[PDB]
C-alpha cells in the first residue's frame, strides 16, 4: 500500500506551496513529512502531523484533518525545490505507509 | 519480573517495548516482606485507580504540563533521555503531579458524572 | 502538552531493605528457602551505576545475619557453668618435640555428676591459651569474664554457600566490570535476583575459599592514602594452602548433669607435633610478585614495598585464625610477610596453636567451647586474598611496608558482596505527551 | 548516534542472497529503533524492515518470508538479509536511525538516515 | 485527613480521595505490629470486594440501580445534603444498613448478570 | 432517587484496637504530630473506660520485665546473714534503719567461698528465729537491676494505626467525661512521661485554667478522684547518705554491688515541699471541691489509712533509688467554710515489688555519693470515706497515666457510606 | 457455603457471592496464623491478577472473545450446563487450563 | 461458542493446610453454633491413613503439653542419692515391695542450709546404684507439673482458614477408605477430646448400628486394626490407697510435693469391666471380625507380646496420677466359627510420653482416694500374622503411636482447598 499525494507541482518564488497526503488507510494517524534533495540521504522536516525538526525553518508547517494531512511551504525559496514524501504508522496492520513523493519545483 | 533490560533505552523506545505483553525470627523476615511487597502493590493499584487508570498500563489524563516542570522539548526527552534520567530531573516535583493527578479528573470528574 | 501515567518504567534508586536466604540443599539452611533452577540473570545494556563496596548494608545485614545464626545455634548446647573450677595441672612431658613444650597442660579437678550430693575427680589437657595461674593452681581464662557454652559435637562449621535475594519490588545489581575497584561507576551491569554463593568463610589475615579476580590482582581499599584504612587484595590464582594437627588425640565424655556431657581430652595416642600450615615457597612468592607490581601503581614505579608481620594486639588480630575442621588454628605468619622488593620442592611452614574457648566476633561476655575432634585434621584450602594495613606515612621515604591486618570479619564480607548492591524499583512514572481524555 | 556508511556487495545475482551491514557511530546501537528503507531508482521509498535491540523486530509482511534482520550490540552495528533476490529489488538501501513515541497512539519517525548503500541485481 | 467531619455532606463529597490513601499504610511487638498491618489490607480488600460485587469496580462515587425506598428518613434530597453531615446520616442509617447492602449485592448486580 | 455508594465518608465510631509508641519495641517519631482542628464537631469522651490505658499499662509492664531479662539473677543472695546495727554517727532518727550483714558468697569458682558484707535496709531483711535472711527468699529471688539501664522516664507517644484515627479534645473545662466541642485529628499522642508514683502525680500536665477535679461517679466514695494543678508545686527530694557501692563478683560474669560504708553521718532521706505554695494549692482544691459538695462542707484532709508501704506512702524513684515518703504532714488541715517547709521524712527500699505481681522483685543497686532530685507535684489521688474527709490514695497504677490520656481517644474509620441521591446506572 | 456443589453449573452459577465472600478472612502460634492469613490474601491478589488481566476485574462473571476450540470437551451447551456440576468439570478441563489462560490473555491484551 | 469466566465457582482439590483452634470458652473461642451445611449428590474419596489433621494434631497437642509445662519446678535438686528401704507397712502380698520409703538431703531455700527429708517413691521411679536414684538422672531432670494446671482433656475444634474447607463424612458404614456417598461441609469439627491412652480408646465417639473395623491393609500385619464399639464398655478405676501431699520448699519460691503416709492400708489401683459386657462387646468384635476373615476362621485373643511398660499396659490418666494396666484379664479367649474383671495396674509418678526422650515430667501425689468411671469406645489391636497353614489367626492389643488414638476421631475429617476460577463456554462474547 502506497498513501496517496498531490502530483508533481511546481511555484513562483514568494507563494506557499501545500502538499497533501490522504488515503482510506490513513484515519487519523499522525504524519511525518520527509525532504528529499540531490547529493542528500532523505531528512524529517515535520513530525507528529506539526512538530519542526531541528533546521526546519518556520516557513514549513503542518496539519492534520480528517483523512487529509496538509504540508505547507510559505514564502517559497528556489532551496526548497525538492521531493516531499509522507510517512504513517499504522499499528493495525503494523506497517509504514510512505507516501508517493511529490516534486516540488520552483519557477523563476 | 527483569523487565529492567531497557534501562538504558531512551523513554520513546522503552515506553514501546514496553507494551509487550506487560524460627521465630525469620518467620518475622519472610512475613515482612511479603507484608510489604503486598501493600505496595496494593498502594500502586489504589493510587492509578484514584487517577482514573485502574486497568491501563498507559493513561492518559487531564493535567495540563505546568511550564515549571521541564520546558524542555519534546523531540529529544522521547529520543535523548532515558527514564532514569527523567526521575532524576523531575523528582521532587513528583509529589504536586500526583496531587494535581488525584484531585483532577478524578475527584472532579466522578462528581461531574452524575451531577 | 498533557500528563501521561506509566507503569513498567525502568526506574531504580538505592535502598536498603531486607535480603533473605537462598540455600542449595546442621545449621539453618533448613529454614532458608530454597535456590532457583537457573538464576535469571538480566544484562542492562549500556548503564552505567555507582557502586561503593564500603558502604554497602548487605555487609552489614550478613554480619547481623551470621551472628544470629551462630548464637541461636549455640543455645540447646550445654553451659560448661561447673568447669570454672580450680585446676590443679602439671606438664606434659611425653614426647613433646622440642617445639610443643609447655603448650599443652594436664589438669584435674572436681567436677559435679548426675547425683547433686558426689563429685568426680576428672582430668583433661587443655592448651596453654585456655589456662590462667591464680596463685600450679589454675582457672579457666574464660571463668572471670563469663561462662562459655559448649558446642553441640552434631552440629557442624563448614560453611555452607548462601545467597541474599532481594525481596519483591526490589533488585540486585552486579558489576561485570572486569576492572570494577569497588568505588564509582561500573559501565557493565546486570540485575540479578540473587547473588552467587557466599561462603561464610571466618579468617583474620588470609582471606580462603573465596572468589577469584580475573587476569589480574585486585587492589582495594577505601582511601589508599589514608592508613588507617585496610587494603583488601583479591588473587587471580589461588595459593594452596595445607594446614594439619598431627596429635592424634581421644575424646572422653564427662557425666557433668542429668543429660549433659563435657568432651574432655585424653590421652594423645602417639607424639606431641605442633599443628602447622604449609604454603608452597615458589607460588607464594610468585604471587607477592604480582601483588607488589599492582601495588606499585598506587604509590609509584620507585618506592620500594616492603613486607612485614603484624605491629602487636591479641590473638585474633596477629595471627591467621581459622577454624579447620571444627578445630580453631591461630597461625603465625611471619614467614610470609617478611620480604622487600625494590624496583625488580619448598614450603614455608606457620606454626600454630590452638585454641578451645573462642570469643568469636569481638563480643565480651559471651564465649564457646569447641569439643576436640578425634584424630588427626588436616584440611587444604586456597588463600584466595589478603588484608594488609599500611603503617603509618613514613613521610619523605622511598619504603612502604604493608603488615597483615585483621579488622573486622566485614572485610571478609566485602570481598563477596563487593560487585553487588540493592536498589528499589519505581513502576510509576510521568511524562508530558500529546493525549487528552 | 548517527548510522555510518552501509556496507554492501555492490551486485547481488538474481536468486542470491543480499548481506547489509550498518554500523552506528558516535553512540549506542541500543538506544533507540533502527531501520532499513530502500529508495527505488525512480525516487520511491519503501520501508523494509525495524527493531529495537530487545527483540521487538517490525518486517514488511510483503517481504516477511525473506527479510532476516538483527543486531549485535557488541560491535554496534545492524545486519539485513534479503534471500531470493530478484530484479525489483535493485535499489538504495538507507539504514535510519529512527524515534519512538507511543501514548495511546503508536509513532515512528525515520531521524537520521545513512548515505546508503547502492544494490544492482545482475548477474 | 478527616477535615469534612463537621462540614456538610456533600462538600464532604470532594474529598474522598484523602480518606482513601490513609487506610492503608523484639519479634513480640512486630508480631503485635504486624498484625495490624495485615488487619489493615484485609480491610481495606474486603471494603474493595464488597464495591466490586456492588458493580463499584475502581470508583469513588457510583450510582446503582437499587430505588430508594420511601421508608428511610423520609426526607428530602436538600436536607440530606446542606445541612447534614456524613455523621448524622450514619446515625440515622444505622440498622437500615444491611437492608441496603443485600439489595446492591442482589437486586442490581446478579440481576443484570443473568439479565445479561 | 436511588442509592449512591461513596468510599472515603468522614465517619467513625468507638474502637479498640492496638497502638504503637512513637519515641524521640518502640519506633521513631514525627516531625510534629500535625493536628487537623474539626470544626463544627461535638464528640463524646469517656476518660474512665478508655482503653488507652489499659494498654500503656501492658506495655510499660513488658518493657520493664524485657529491660530486667539480660541482668544478673541474685539466686546466691539467698543465704544467711549474720547481721548487726549501724553505730558511728547514726542521729536519733533513723536508728535501726540501716543493718551491717555478712555472708558467705559464691566466686567465680565453683569451689571456692568469699565472706563478704553489706549494709541492708531494715525493710529488706527479716529474722529468722543474731541470724537474718533477705524478705523475697521465702517467695522468690529476683533479678538485679544493670547499673547501665536507668529508670528516667522517656516520653512515648502512641499512634493510630492505618484505618485507625486518634481524637484530642482541647477543651478547657473537660471533666474527663461527656461531649467536647473543641475536637482535632492527632496522628500520635503527644510525649507521656511513664512516672510512676503514688499519691502525688510527678511531672505531669497542668490544667491550664484551674484546679479541676476528676472522678468516676463523685457521689461513689469507692472511686478515686483525680486532682489536677493549674500551677506546679515544687518537691525537692534528697538523700543526705553520701556511700560507696562496692563489686562482689558471685559467679562468672556475674557482679551483686553492694553497699559499702557511707562516709559521714546518718541521715534520713527527705522532700521538701513550701508551705505556702501548698496551702495555695489547697485552698484552690477545697473551692473546687465546694462546687460538686455544696458551698457549706467541712473539707478535712487527713493522712493515709493503712496497707502496706506503697499505698499509704508516696512512693517514687529518685535518680536510681526507691523512695517511700510519709506525707502525713501534706494532708492534715480543715477548711470550714473559707521561710517554712514541709519535710516529709522518707525510707528509701532497695527490694522493690513493682506493679503489685508477687513472685518477681528487682534488685535496686545503691547509687553512689548524694541523690537529690526536683520534681513537680501535678495532681493528687484522693479517696473518701456533714464533713467529708479525703485522703490520699494509693490505687492501681494505671490512675496515673489516666491523667495523661484523659484527652485522647481512638476511632475507627468507615469508609463506606450510602446516600440517596438523582441518579441511576 | 458450597451449598451448590452438588446442582447443575447453570444453577450454581447465581451462588458465586457467597464462595467469593469467603475467600478473605504464644508467639510460634502467631507466626503460622498470620503467615495463613498472608498467604490467603496473596491467592486472592494472584488470582484477582489473573482476573484483571483478561479486563474483568470487577465483574464475578467474565465473557471474553476466545473461541471454544472443540478440541476440550466437544459436546452440547445443555448437558454442559443442565446435566453436570462444575467438580465434573475441573476433572475434565484439567491440564488445558494452562493454555487457555493463555489464549485469554493474549485475546485481551493484543485485540483490544 | 466463548470462553466465560466464573469466579465463586464451587470446586475444590484435597490440600494440606494449617488449621487453627476452636476452643470454646492460643485458641479462640467458636460461634454460638458451628452450622454445618449437606451438600447433595457429592461423592468424595476420603482416606483417614494420609490425613494431615492427625498429624498436625499431635504436634499442636505436644506442643500444648510442652507449655503448660514452662513456668512449671524443674527438679534438678532431686537429682540425688536416696537412701529407701521397703514400706513394710500393713501391705498386701502384692504391694510388697512396689513402693520404697526414701530419704534425702534437698536444697532449702537459704543457699547454706541443707534439709533431710522422706518421700514414698513407686518402684518403677527408683532403680538402684540400699541406697537408689530416680530412673530419670541418667537423661534429664524431670519437670514438675504445676499442681493448677490439670490433665483434663478439654475438647477442641480444628477451623480451617479462608479458602479451605472441612468435609465431614456422615456414611454410616464408612471404613475410612473410599467414597463417602453423603458429606457435608462444616465451619470446623465437632469437640475433639485428646485422650492419651494405649490398647483402649477411653470415652470417646460411639458407632451406629454396628462395630467397626479399619486398617490401612487388612492384610498386612503390620498395621493397627482399629475397632470402634457400637455400646461402650464402662472401666471404673481407682486408687484405694488414701495418700498426703508434702510440700518441700527446694528453692526460692520453688515447692516440691512429695507422697508422705499412706494412712490406712495399702492395696493394688485397680480397674473393673463387667464380664457379661465385654462378652457381649467380643462377641460383635469377632462377629464384624469374620467379615474380613473368611466365615471359617478361628479367632484368639490373647496379651500383648513385650517391651516397654507404655505398650504392654492399658497407659491413662485417672484423676491427675497416670495408671500403666495388665490388661491380660480382657484379651484372653478363644471364638469357633453379675461378675467383673479386675485389671491389676501400676502407677507411675516419671512419665515420657511421645516416646520423647530427655524430656520428662513428674506427676504430684494426689491427695485423697481417687475414683475415675469412663467408657472403653474402641481398642487398637494387632494380627500376629503367622503361617495360611492354620485356620486360627490371634489378635494382640496394640499401642503404638498416638496418632491412631486421634485418627479414630479424625475419620471422617478432610480438609479441601476451594479453587474459585473456572472456564465454560456459553454464547454471549465480549
Ligand atoms: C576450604 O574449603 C575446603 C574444601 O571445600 C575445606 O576442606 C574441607 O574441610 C572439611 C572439614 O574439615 C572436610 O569435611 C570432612 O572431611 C572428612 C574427611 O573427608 C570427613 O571424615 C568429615 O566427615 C565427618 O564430619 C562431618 C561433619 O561433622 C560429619 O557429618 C560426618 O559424618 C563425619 O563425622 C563422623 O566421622 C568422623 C571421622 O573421623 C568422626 O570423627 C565423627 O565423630 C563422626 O563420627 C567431613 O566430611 C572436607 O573433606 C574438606 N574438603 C577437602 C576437599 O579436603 C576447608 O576446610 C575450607 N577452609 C576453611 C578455612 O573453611
Ligand atoms: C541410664 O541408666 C539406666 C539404668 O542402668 C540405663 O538403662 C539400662 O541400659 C542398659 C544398656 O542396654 C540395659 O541393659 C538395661 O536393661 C537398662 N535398664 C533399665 C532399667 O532400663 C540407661 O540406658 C542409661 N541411659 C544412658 C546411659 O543414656
Ligand atoms: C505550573 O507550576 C509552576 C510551578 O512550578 C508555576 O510557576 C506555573 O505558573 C504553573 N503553570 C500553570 C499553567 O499552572
Ligand atoms: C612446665 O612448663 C612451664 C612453662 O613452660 C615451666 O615454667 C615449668 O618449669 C614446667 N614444669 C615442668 C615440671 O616441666
Ligand atoms: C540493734 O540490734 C539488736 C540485736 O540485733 C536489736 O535487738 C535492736 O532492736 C537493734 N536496734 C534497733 C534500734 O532496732
Ligand atoms: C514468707 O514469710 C513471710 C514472713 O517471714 C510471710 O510474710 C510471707 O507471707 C511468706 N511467704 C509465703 C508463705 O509464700
Ligand atoms: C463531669 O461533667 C459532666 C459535664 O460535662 C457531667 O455530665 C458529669 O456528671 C461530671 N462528672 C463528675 C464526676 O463530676
Ligand atoms: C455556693 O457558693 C459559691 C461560692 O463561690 C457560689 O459560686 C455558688 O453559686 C453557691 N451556690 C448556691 C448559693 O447555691
Amino acid at each position: 500500500y502506497v498513501l496517496g499525494q498531490s502530483s508533481s507541482m511546481s511555484v513562483a518564488p514568494g507563494q506557499t506551496a501545500k502538499i497533501s497526503c490522504w488515503g482510506y488507510y490513513m484515519g487519523t494517524k499522525p504524519v511525518n513529512w520527509y525532504q528529499l534533495k540531490p547529493g542528500r540521504a532523505p531528512s524529517l522536516i515535520i513530525s507528529y502531523d506539526d512538530e519542526r525538526a531541528s533546521g526546519t525553518p518556520a516557513r514549513f508547517s503542518g496539519s492534520h484533518s480528517g483523512s487529509t494531512a496538509t504540508l505547507t511551504i510559505s514564502n517559497v525559496v528556489p532551496a526548497d525545490e525538492a521531493d516531499y514524501f509522507c510517512q504513517v504508522w499504522d499499528s493495525y496492520y503494523e506497517e509504514i505507509y510512505f507516501g508517493g513523493g511529490t516534486a516540488l519545483t520552483v519557477l523563476g | 519480573l527483569g523487565f529492567l533490560g531497557a534501562a538504558g533505552s531512551t523513554m520513546g523506545a522503552a515506553s514501546m517495548t514496553l507494551t509487550v505483553q506487560a524460627l521465630t525470627v525469620w518467620g518475622i523476615k519472610q512475613l515482612q516482606a511479603r507484608v510489604l511487597a503486598v501493600e505496595r502493590y496494593l498502594r500502586d493499584q489504589q493510587l492509578l485507580g484514584i487517577w482514573g487508570c485502574s486497568g491501563k498500563l498507559i493513561c492518559c489524563t487531564n493535567v495540563p504540563w505546568n511550564s515549571s516542570w521541564s520546558n524542555r522539548n519534546l523531540s529529544e526527552i522521547w529520543d535523548n533521555m532515558t527514564w532514569l534520567q527523567w526521575d532524576k530531573e523531575i523528582s521532587n516535583y513528583t509529589q504536586i503531579i500526583y496531587g494535581l493527578l488525584e484531585e483532577s479528573q478524578n475527584q472532579q470528574e466522578k462528581n461531574e458524572q452524575d451531577l | 502538552l498533557w500528563v501521561t501515567v506509566y507503569y513498567g518504567v525502568p526506574v531504580w534508586k538505592d535502598a536498603e531493605t531486607t535480603l533473605f536466604c537462598a540455600s542449595d540443599a546442621v545449621w539453618a539452611t533448613h529454614a532458608c528457602v530454597p535456590t532457583d533452577p537457573n538464576p535469571q540473570e538480566i544484562h542492562l545494556e549500556n548503564v552505567t551505576e555507582e557502586f561503593n563496596m564500603w558502604k554497602n548494608n548487605m555487609v552489614e545485614q550478613m554480619h547481623t545475619d551470621i551472628i544470629s545464626l551462630w548464637d541461636q545455634s549455640l543455645k540447646p548446647c550445654v553451659k560448661l557453668t561447673p568447669l570454672c573450677v580450680t585446676l590443679q595441672c602439671t606438664n606434659v612431658t611425653n614426647n613433646i618435640t622440642d617445639d610443643m613444650r609447655g603448650e599443652l597442660k594436664n589438669c584435674s579437678f572436681n567436677m559435679t555428676t548426675e547425683l547433686r550430693d558426689k563429685k568426680q575427680k576428672v582430668y583433661s589437657l587443655f592448651y596453654r591459651l585456655d589456662v590462667v595461674q591464680i596463685n600450679k593452681e589454675y582457672r579457666l581464662i574464660n571463668c572471670n569474664t563469663s561462662a562459655c557454652t559448649q558446642a553441640c559435637p552434631k552440629v557442624s562449621f563448614e560453611p555452607i554457600p548462601i545467597h541474599y535475594c532481594a525481596p519483591a519490588g526490589f533488585a540486585i545489581l552486579k558489576c561485570k566490570d572486569k576492572k570494577f575497584n569497588g568505588t564509582g561507576p561500573c559501565p557493565s551491569v546486570s540485575t540479578v535476583q540473587c547473588t552467587h554463593g557466599i561462603k561464610p568463610v571466618v579468617s583474620t589475615q588470609l582471606l580462603l575459599n573465596g572468589s577469584l579476580a580475573e587476569e589480574e590482582v585486585m587492589i582495594r581499599s577505601e582511601n589508599i592514602t589514608n592508613n588507617a584504612k585496610n587494603i583488601l587484595v583479591q588473587f587471580n590464582t589461588p595459593v594452596q594452602i595445607n594446614c594439619t594437627r598431627p596429635n592424634n588425640n581421644t575424646r572422653k565424655s564427662i557425666r557433668i548433669g542429668p543429660g549433659q556431657a563435657f568432651y574432655a581430652t585424653g590421652d594423645i595416642i602417639g607424639d606431641i607435633r605442633q599443628a602447622h600450615c604449609n604454603v608452597s615457597k615458589a607460588t607464594w612468592n610468585e604471587t607477592l610478585g604480582k601483588v607488589v607490581k599492582q601495588l606499585r601503581k598506587h604509590f609509584g614505579n620507585n618506592t620500594i614495598i616492603r613486607f612485614a608481620n603484624s605491629s602487636g594486639g591479641d590473638l585474633e588480630v596477629t595471627t591467621h585464625s581459622f577454624n579447620c575442621g571444627g578445630e580453631f588454628f591461630y597461625c603465625n605468619t611471619s614467614g610470609l610477610f617478611n620480604s622487600t622488593w625494590i624496583s625488580n620442592n619448598d614450603s614455608i611452614t606457620l606454626p600454630c596453636r590452638i585454641k578451645q574457648i573462642i570469643n568469636m566476633w569481638q563480643r565480651i561476655g559471651q564465649c564457646m567451647y569447641a569439643p576436640p575432634i578425634q584424630g588427626v585434621i588436616r584440611c587444604v584450602s586456597n588463600i584466595t586474598g589478603l588484608i594488609l594495613t599500611r603503617d603509618g606515612g613514613s613521610t619523605n621515604s622511598t619504603t612502604e611496608t604493608f603488615r597483615p591486618g585483621g579488622g573486622d570479619m566485614r572485610d571478609n564480607w566485602r570481598s563477596e558482596l563487593y560487585k553487588y548492591k540493592v536498589v528499589k524499583i519505581e513502576p510509576l512514572g510521568v511524562a508530558p505527551t500529546r493525549c487528552k481524555r | 548516534q548517527a548510522p555510518l556508511p552501509e556496507s554492501g556487495p555492490g551486485v547481488v545475482r538474481p536468486t542470491g542472497t543480499l548481506s547489509l551491514t550498518c554500523t552506528a557511530a558516535y553512540g549506542s546501537i541500543s538506544r533507540h529503533f533502527w531501520g532499513w528503507v530502500r529508495q527505488s531508482p525512480q525516487g520511491t521509498l519503501e520501508w523494509i524492515a525495524h527493531m529495537h535491540h530487545l527483540g521487538v523486530k517490525y518486517v514488511n509482511p510483503s517481504l516477511k518470508n525473506r527479510v532476516s534482520i538483527s543486531m549485535d550490540t557488541s560491535k554496534n552495528q545492524m545486519s539485513l538479509t534479503l534471500k531470493t533476490v530478484t530484479a525489483t529489488d535493485a535499489a538504495k538501501y538507507h539504514c535510519v536511525r529512527m524515534g519512538a513515541r507511543m501514548s495511546d497512539i503508536a509513532f515512528f519517525s525515520f531521524g537520521d538516515w545513512g548515505p546508503g548503500s547502492l544494490v544492482t541485481v545482475s548477474s
